[PDB]
């Protein structure tokens, strides 16, 4: 059950850390109802940066569904 | 060792009862009983579902097909070190006792047994399913 | 004095044994006459889990 | 002379697809479970 | 040219589908600052759309009405026209890799079935031993037909094991 | 430490090692040679 | 003990529900039957066989007889390019007024359904023209399937059953059946085109009051016992005659203009009529080979003895194999299914490309139901020919009698055999799938130069061959200098030519990558399901897991849990495990057949070409786009004449998903929750005066293969039937 | 009922007879095997089919094989 515990936090420390520095979130606080959130950004490599979309604030990455960006500014 | 005679009046171990005995088949074809001799009371499980005390001294249960009761057999003898034996019973009042079929087990080596439905072959020497066609029925290559 | 010598090798004959046209270890060979006195064990398991089988002296040869 | 009267489907449908399924129904059913002498 | 094919340098429809490819990302690049990182990335991508569709065009390759790349498989016809690239090379490229994968590997379980315990060296990997056969099977086709010339490559069909027949 | 790298020469972990490295050459050659379809 | 079935003592004493499924289902194994010896059975099989040519001939007396009764064949003649032809007339008390008016159409006096299997064109093809002719055929042949009843019924008579030897003539009966059966009735239809088709195609009447006082040809047989065969070849129709009517007709019976009838687009009658002459004298001069009681022939045995290679590469040849046909019935029935299997998909591969019957190319939704219908009926035959091959092995096969032949040696390489056919599936799969997903990912990235898209030049070589000018080969008929362009070009090729340059029909349409993909996955297709089958059949008589499987026969469940497992290993389950194959390859034909016509029909093949190199395309523009018409045959604000077809779509899914049922839950599951059932009977009040005469129980393990196979089947069917003519006919009828 | 047969090549480890779950099978006297005792199959009517015998017999290929046939009320193992 430790060794559990243990991979959430790397988990939960993965969607903290990538909020961090592969988002958009500064922006999307100042203008919630038009930026899409979005925490993931994949690499420039046989052309799959096509995934990365326009999600609004200057940023281009995968928009998320997971609610990570509510939950930040509700607390 | 002779072939032992039922007793209907033996008394039956402790049990509430379940849906999971007899049924309208115990009354028109045919049931089963097994009898044994208990040591001390003490409980064991019911192949029907359920735990049930067994009374000191003879017991008696009736279940509705043979595997059942040779099932609680296989429990009693290897468990509680008991040497059960079962009959099996007919709605006309006919008895029929078996498991031991001479008296003892049939794990053990008895002298007098007659081998049945050996063959002094491998299964490899078997004929061919055409060589045995058009016998009035579907046979095996190994019946024959 | 009958039957290959113990823990050489021999090649099995019979099509219906798991181990027709493979090689295997004698363990013994029974000398009261039994109808499959040659033992021999194998280092592959059969689709049962066993190594080990009887087979009559002239389902086994040696090997080659 | 070959031409089927028009009321034809209003006997033939009820007939093939409600009657004779039931006569066949029970013909079948009494058959089956008939015992031998 | 073959079979009703064009060169794609020579094509309409090649041409118009690069200027809606670039059209699109374009598009998406008014809509950011001139430098600033999502500009950047588009422009590469741009800059790479335009090195592909040259590339294919000096390939000298066949595009169809559809105006995409077709490659010709025949080797008398790959030959004849200079085609020797699409299929016919790719094809000896692929049977040398895949040949010495298999032939390494072949080579590797004939070493440990010598062993006392030939399973206990598949699930754990004998890594001294599997770097030095990886090396030695860049000459895999030489000693490949060796092995058929000296028949040593297969097994004697009395030491298979079959079925009742 | 002998042991440890038995460990590594597990099934498992030398499939992770040997594909992780398989997979990172073929992604660093498409990265400095982009698009490959004929082999020119 | 129960009556039923009289056929076999142990079902009838067994007390549970098992005995009427395997009653039922055992009825026509007669070699299983108690007491059955070798001349009944014959002699059952051949009353059997009697029984289905009677339903044969009734079943097409049915459809004669609805058509002329409901039908608007009369109408149709008229105008058939602008009329949908009508199958029967519908009662359904179910019906509301508007489903009522919206099944009335076709100037019909109500409800009616539109046919779809083509019988319009065939019979208005043969010379039929009023409803009078087929009233007079469905007589006819209502009295022909009463004859053959009534044969069935009279060679089971004491003195009218053949012996056992009469059906082991084999010489015999190929004569008769070549020469007879198929050179004489072919000589025959050949009289009919030459007297009344062809006439009633020139506007001329000829019918049973006329036809002996009609001359089929202005010179009446002069040429033909003068040896001036060519007479009959003069004028024929020119290509403004107009099919039905005098105007534009000529006079020859016999041509080979080979193309197609310019406003029928279909074959010219006189060439049929020459094609039917030509095979008659054929096959009625190829059945004069085999010996008989007249001491000239061949007798087969003897061939197949001399035909033993001096080398010994076929080991004693074909030595013995006489016997072994001879005497097998499934060998011959293995034989028979695989032969008339694959001539069932060349009937549907030619009929749709050289489509025989006036008026047949305009009408999508007949054309594209019949390759459709043939295709899976060619499917569930090839499927039978291998499953009495794998029950030819272990029930008739006799290893001592075909020693050293090459039937024999075909087991002693089994292995050899099965792991090629392993490789090849593997290796089309392989690649086949992982060029499709290559061009998908391309496709999504918005790249679709990136994609390998290879020309399938072999092909494309083969239709330049034919004389197809588009690939730029120039080769044989493609040029004007080849012998084979110039000795040809006076008989038929100036007709073939022209039609095969034609981009506007069938006869070798253009193919490009999105073909060669298509066909490569028909390849694993067909090679997987031989896999299967041929596994079943080699590993039959037994295996390493099973060495004795001969033993138990065709069918049995399984031998237990023990030595690992051993579910589905007889070879009854390889056959069902290659009947879900065999749906899947059909499958793939049949929705490359129909999407690459449904571009052609509205003109815009482009989108096949674009759309078919990635498996996207198909589900967007194939599936789902043409479903759109389909599921709107009934809407919350009305119905429409379609939603028959969207019903029965649906009623397709549920089918095929009822067999998952079957499939997926075994039979331990359900035999305990049936003892809850029999409990809970015996003991409810009021209920238990009520009881059972059969114990109530599972399904057995190899019954509920069989059921789910059959709903999985069914659905298959249903649901592609539905969205085949629901998808065709709404776009353009 | 099914059949149930025992081949030469039994070794007589009783392990079949232990394994049947309604004594169908029994070991008998033999003197052609080291063990002297062959198994036997005297019950056969009482067989459900189960094969656990055959999921027992150390010897290969088998020798207790058990070849389902004719239903009844005991081989299809029914309590009612
Ligand atoms: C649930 C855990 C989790 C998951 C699924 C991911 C997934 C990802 N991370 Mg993240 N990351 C995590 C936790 C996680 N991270 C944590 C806890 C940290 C803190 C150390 C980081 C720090 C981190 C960095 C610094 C970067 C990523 C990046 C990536 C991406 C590429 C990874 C890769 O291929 O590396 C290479 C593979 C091997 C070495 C093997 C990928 C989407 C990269 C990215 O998104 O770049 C745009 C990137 O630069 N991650
Ligand atoms: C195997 C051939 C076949 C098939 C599949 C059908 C199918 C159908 N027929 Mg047809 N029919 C056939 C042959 C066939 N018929 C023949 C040979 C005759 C001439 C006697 C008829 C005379 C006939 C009539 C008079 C009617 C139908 C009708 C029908 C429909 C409902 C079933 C019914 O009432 O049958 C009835 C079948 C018979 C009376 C003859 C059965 C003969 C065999 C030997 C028994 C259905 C579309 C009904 C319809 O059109 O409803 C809209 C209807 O009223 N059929
Ligand atoms: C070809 C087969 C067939 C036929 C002809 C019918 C016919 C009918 N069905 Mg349908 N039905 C069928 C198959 C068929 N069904 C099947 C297979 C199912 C299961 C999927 C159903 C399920 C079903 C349901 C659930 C319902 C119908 C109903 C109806 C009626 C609709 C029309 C109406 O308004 O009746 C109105 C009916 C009358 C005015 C009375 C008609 C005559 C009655 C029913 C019998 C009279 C008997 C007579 C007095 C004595 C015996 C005479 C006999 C010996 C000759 C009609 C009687 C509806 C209905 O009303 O049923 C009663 C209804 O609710 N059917
Ligand atoms: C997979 C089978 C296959 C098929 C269907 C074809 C088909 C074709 N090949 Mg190819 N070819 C193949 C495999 C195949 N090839 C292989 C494995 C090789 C060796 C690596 C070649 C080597 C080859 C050469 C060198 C040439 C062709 C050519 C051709 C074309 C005409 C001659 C021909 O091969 O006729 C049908 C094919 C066969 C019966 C199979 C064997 C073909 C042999 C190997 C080549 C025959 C060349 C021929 C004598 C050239 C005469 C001059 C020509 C202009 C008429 C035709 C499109 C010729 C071409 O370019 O025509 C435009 C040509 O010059 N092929
Ligand atoms: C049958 C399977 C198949 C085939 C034949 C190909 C073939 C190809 N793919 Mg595709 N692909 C496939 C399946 C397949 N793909 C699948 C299943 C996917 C989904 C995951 C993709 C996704 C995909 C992408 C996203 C891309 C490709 C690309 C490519 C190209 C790679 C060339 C390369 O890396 O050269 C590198 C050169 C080498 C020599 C590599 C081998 C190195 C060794 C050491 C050489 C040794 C020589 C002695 C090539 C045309 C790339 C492309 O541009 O295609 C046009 C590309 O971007 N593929
Ligand atoms: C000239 C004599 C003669 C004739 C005409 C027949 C005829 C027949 N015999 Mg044979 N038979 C003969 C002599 C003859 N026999 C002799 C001498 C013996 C003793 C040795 C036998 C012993 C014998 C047996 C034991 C059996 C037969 C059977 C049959 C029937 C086979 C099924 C069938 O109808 O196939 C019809 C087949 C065709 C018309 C040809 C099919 C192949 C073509 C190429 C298909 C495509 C054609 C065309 C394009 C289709 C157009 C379709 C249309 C919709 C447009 C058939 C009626 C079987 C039967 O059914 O008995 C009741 C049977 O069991 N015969
Ligand atoms: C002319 C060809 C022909 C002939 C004469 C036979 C004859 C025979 N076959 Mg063979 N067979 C054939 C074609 C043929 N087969 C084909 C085409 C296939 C592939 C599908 C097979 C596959 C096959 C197998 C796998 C087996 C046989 C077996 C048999 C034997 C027993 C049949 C039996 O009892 O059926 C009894 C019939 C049934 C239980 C029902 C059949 C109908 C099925 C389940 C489909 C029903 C669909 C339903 C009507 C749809 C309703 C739709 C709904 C909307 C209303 C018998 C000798 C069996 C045998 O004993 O072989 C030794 C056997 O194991 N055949
Ligand atoms: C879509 C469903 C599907 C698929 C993909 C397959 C695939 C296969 N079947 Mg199966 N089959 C299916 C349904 C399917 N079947 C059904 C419904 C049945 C009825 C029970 C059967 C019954 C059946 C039988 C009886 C047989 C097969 C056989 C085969 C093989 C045919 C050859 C082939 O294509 O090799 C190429 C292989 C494939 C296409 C398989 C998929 C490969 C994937 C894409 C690889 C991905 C790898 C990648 C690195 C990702 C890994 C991720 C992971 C680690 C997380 C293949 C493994 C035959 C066989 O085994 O021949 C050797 C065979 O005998 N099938
Ligand atoms: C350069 C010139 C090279 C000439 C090579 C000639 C090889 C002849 C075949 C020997 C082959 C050989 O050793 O045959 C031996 C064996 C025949 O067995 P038999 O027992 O009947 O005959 C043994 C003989 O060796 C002596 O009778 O056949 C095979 O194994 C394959 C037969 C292929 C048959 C091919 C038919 C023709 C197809 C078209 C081929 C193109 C046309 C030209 C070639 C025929
Ligand atoms: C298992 C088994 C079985 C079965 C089998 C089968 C089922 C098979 C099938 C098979 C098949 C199904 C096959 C097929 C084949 C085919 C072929 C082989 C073809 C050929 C062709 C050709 C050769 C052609 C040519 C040509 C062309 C291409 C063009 C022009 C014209 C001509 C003619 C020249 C039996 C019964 C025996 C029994 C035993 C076992
Ligand atoms: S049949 Fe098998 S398990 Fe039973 S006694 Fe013989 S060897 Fe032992
Ligand atoms: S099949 Fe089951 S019941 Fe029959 S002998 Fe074997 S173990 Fe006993």
């Amino acid at each position: 059950h430790f060794g559990q515990l243990g991979i959430i936090f790397i988990w939960l420390s993965g969607m903290y850390f990538h909020g961090a520095r592969f988002s958009n979130y500064e922006a999307w606080l100042s203008d919630p109802t038009h930026i899409k959130p979005s925490a993931q950004v994949v690499w420039p490599i046989v052309g799959q940066e096509i995934l990365n979309g326009d999600v609004g604030g200057g940023f281009q990455g995968i928009q998320i569904t997971s609610g990570f960006f509510q939950l930040w500014r509700a607390s | 060792w002779t072939v032992p005679t039922l007793n209907p009046d033996t008394p039956s171990p402790i049990f509430g009862g379940s849906t999971g005995g007899l049924l309208r088949k115990a009354q028109t074809e045919e049931f089963y009983v097994i009898t044994w001799e208990a040591k001390k009371e003490q409980i064991f499980e019911m192949p029907t579902g359920g735990a049930a005390i067994m009374r000191q001294g003879p017991n008696l249960l009736k279940f509705g097909k043979k595997e059942q009761c040779l099932a609680l057999t296989t429990q009693l003898r290897n468990k509680f070190k008991l040497t059960p034996c079962f009959y099996r019973v007919f709605p006309d009042g006919k008895v029929q006792y078996l498991h031991p079929a001479d008296g003892v087990y049939p794990e053990k080596v008895n002298a007098g047994r007659v081998g049945a439905n050996q063959n002094m072959r491998r299964i490899g020497q078997n004929v061919n399913p055409i060589k045995v066609k058009f016998s009035g029925r579907m046979m095996s290559p190994a019946e024959i | 004095e009958v039957g290959p010598k113990r823990g050489s090798l021999v090649k099995i004959l019979r099509p219906e044994s798991y181990w027709f046209n493979q090689v295997g270890k004698v363990v013994s060979v029974d000398q009261s006459g039994v109808r499959y006195p040659v033992v021999v064990r194998f280092e592959n398991q059969n689709y049962a889990g066993v190594t080990t089988n009887n087979y009559a002296l002239d389902e086994v040869v040696a090997a080659k | 002379p070959f031409v089927p009267p028009s009321w034809a489907p209003s006997v033939f449908v009820p007939l093939t697809g409600l009657v004779l399924p039931a006569i066949a129904m029970a013909t079948l059913f009494v058959y089956i479970e008939k015992e031998a002498p | 040219d073959i079979a009703g094919l064009t060169p794609c340098s020579e094509s309409k429809a090649y041409a118009k589908l690069e200027k809606k490819e670039l059209k699109t990302l374009e598009k998406r690049l008014k809509q950011y600052e001139a430098d600033s990182a999502p500009a950047v990335a588009l422009k590469a991508t741009m800059e790479r759309t335009k090195a592909r569709f040259a590339n294919y065009a000096k390939a000298g390759l066949l595009c169809g009405n559809d105006g995409l790349p077709h490659l010709i498989a025949d080797p008398g016809l790959a030959l004849k026209y200079g085609h020797a690239g699409e299929v016919f090379i790719p094809t000896f490229g692929f049977l040398y890799v895949a040949g010495y994968i298999g032939y390494v590997g072949r080579q590797y379980l004939i070493a440990v079935k010598g062993e006392a315990k030939p399973t206990d060296k598949e699930i754990i990997i004998d890594v001294p031993l599997a770097t030095k056969l990886a090396w030695q099977g860049a000459g895999w086709p030489l000693a490949a037909v060796q092995e058929l010339q000296r028949g040593t490559l297969l097994e004697k069909e009395e030491n298979i094991t079959v079925s009742p027949r | 430490m002998k042991d440890f790298t038995t460990y590594l020469s597990t099934a498992p972990v030398i499939a992770t090692i040997w594909f992780t490295f398989t997979a990172g050459l073929l992604i660093e050659i498409n990265r400095y040679f982009p698009d490959p379809l004929v082999f020119s | 003990t129960k009556l039923f079935p009289k056929f076999s003592q142990g079902l009838a004493q067994d007390p549970t529900t098992r005995r009427i499924w395997y009653g039922l289902a055992m009825a026509h194994d007669f070699e299983s039957h108690d007491g059955m010896t070798e001349e009944n059975l014959y002699q059952k099989i051949f009353a059997s066989h009697f029984g289905q040519l009677s339903i044969i001939f009734l079943w097409t007396s049915g459809n004669l007889f609805h058509v002329a009764w409901q039908g608007n064949f009369e109408q149709w003649v008229t105008d058939p390019v602008h009329i949908r032809p009508i199958a029967h007339a519908i009662w359904d008390p179910h019906f509301g007024q508007p489903a009522v008016e919206a099944f009335t159409r076709g100037g019909a006096s109500g409800p009616v359904n539109i046919s779809t299997s083509g019988v319009y064109q065939w019979w208005y093809t043969i010379g039929m023209r009023t409803n009078q002719d087929l009233y007079v055929g469905s007589v006819f042949l209502a009295l022909v399937s009463a004859i053959f009843l009534f044969a069935g019924w009279l060679h089971l008579q004491p003195n009218f059953q053949p012996s056992l030897s009469w059906f082991k003539d084999a010489e015999s009966r190929l004569n008769h059946h070549l020469s007879g059966l198929f050179g004489v009735s072919s000589l025959a239809w050949t009289g009919h085109l030459v007297h009344v088709a062809i006439p009633e195609s020139r506007g001329q009447h000829v019918g049973w009051d006329n036809f002996l006082s009609v001359l089929p040809h202005p010179q009446g047989l002069t040429p033909f016992f003068t040896g001036n065969w060519a007479a009959y070849a003069q004028s024929p129709d020119t290509a403004s005659h107009v099919f039905g009517t005098a105007q534009g007709s000529g006079q020859a019976i016999l041509t080979f203009l080979g193309g197609f009838h310019p406003q029928t687009q279909s074959l010219w009658l006189t060439d049929m009529a020459h094609h039917h002459l030509a095979i008659a004298v054929i096959f009625i001069v190829a059945g004069h080979m085999y010996r008989t009681n007249f001491g000239i022939g061949h007798r087969m045995q003897a061939i197949l003895e001399a035909h033993t290679p001096p080398s010994g590469s076929l080991g004693a040849g074909h030595k013995g194999l006489f016997d072994t046909v001879n005497n097998s019935l499934h060998f011959q029935l293995g034989l028979a299914l695989a032969s008339v299997g694959t001539i069932t998909s060349l009937v549907a591969q030619h009929m749709y490309s050289l489509p025989p019957y006036a008026f047949q190319a305009i009408d999508f939704t007949t054309q594209a139901a019949l390759y459709t219908h043939h295709q899976y009926i060619a499917g569930f035959i090839m499927c039978g020919a291998f499953a009495h091959g794998a029950i030819f092995f272990i029930r008739d096969y006799d290893p001592e009698q075909n020693k050293g032949n090459v039937l024999a040696r075909m087991l002693d390489h089994k292995e050899a055999l099965i792991s090629h056919l392993s490789w090849v599936s593997l290796f089309l799969g392989f690649h086949t799938l992982g060029l499709y997903v290559h061009n998908d990912v391309m496709q999504a990235f918005g790249t679709p130069e990136k994609q390998i898209l290879i020309e399938p030049v072999f092909a494309q070589w083969i239709q330049a061959a034919h004389g197809k000018a588009l690939y730029g080969f120039d080769f044989l008929l493609s040029s004007k200098t080849s012998a084979a362009f110039a000795n040809g070009q006076s008989l038929w090729l100036p007709g073939w030519l022209d039609a095969i340059n034609n981009n506007q029909n069938s006869l070798f349409l253009t193919i490009g990558p999105g073909d060669f993909l298509v066909h490569h996955a028909i390849a694993l297709g067909l090679h997987t399901t031989t896999l299967i089958l041929v596994k079943g059949a080699l590993d039959a008589r037994g295996s390493k897991l099973m060495p004795d499987k001969k033993d138990f026969g065709y069918s049995f469940p399984c031998d237990g849990p023990g030595r690992g497992g051993t579910c589905d290993i007889s070879a009854y389950d390889a056959f069902y495990l290659a009947v879900f194959w065999m749906l899947n390859t059909i499958g793939w034909v049949t929705f490359y057949w129909h999407w690459k016509h449904l571009t052609l029909w509205q003109g815009n093949v482009a989108q096949f070409d674009e759309s078919s190199t990635y498996l996207m395309g198909w589900l967007r523009d194939y599936l789902w786009l043409n479903s759109s018409q389909l599921i709107n045959g009934y809407n919350p604000f009305g119905m429409n004449s379609l939603s028959v077809w969207a019903w029965t779509f649906l009623f397709g899914h549920l089918i095929y998903a009822t067999g998952f049922m079957f499939l997926i839950s075994w039979r331990g599951y359900w035999q305990e929750l049936i003892e809850t059932l029999v409990w809970a009977h015996e003991k409810t009040p009021l209920a238990n005066l009520v009881y059972w005469k059969d114990k109530p129980v599972a399904l057995s393990i190899v019954q509920a293969r069989l059921v789910g196979l059959a709903h999985f089947s069914v659905g298959y069917i249903f649901t592609y039937a539905a969205f085949l003519i629901a998808s065709t006919s709404g776009r353009f009828g | 009922a099914h059949i149930v047969k025992i081949y030469d090549t039994c070794i007589g480890c009783t392990q079949c007879v232990r394994a049947c779950p309604l004594d169908v099978l029994e070991m008998v006297p033999w003197d052609g095997c080291k063990a002297s005792q062959m198994a036997s199959a005297p019950r056969t009517e009482d067989c459900v089919g189960c094969k656990r015998c055959e999921t027992a017999c150390p010897t290969d290929f088998l020798s207790v094989r058990v070849y389902l046939g004719s239903e009844s009320t005991r081989s299809m193992g029914l309590s009612y």
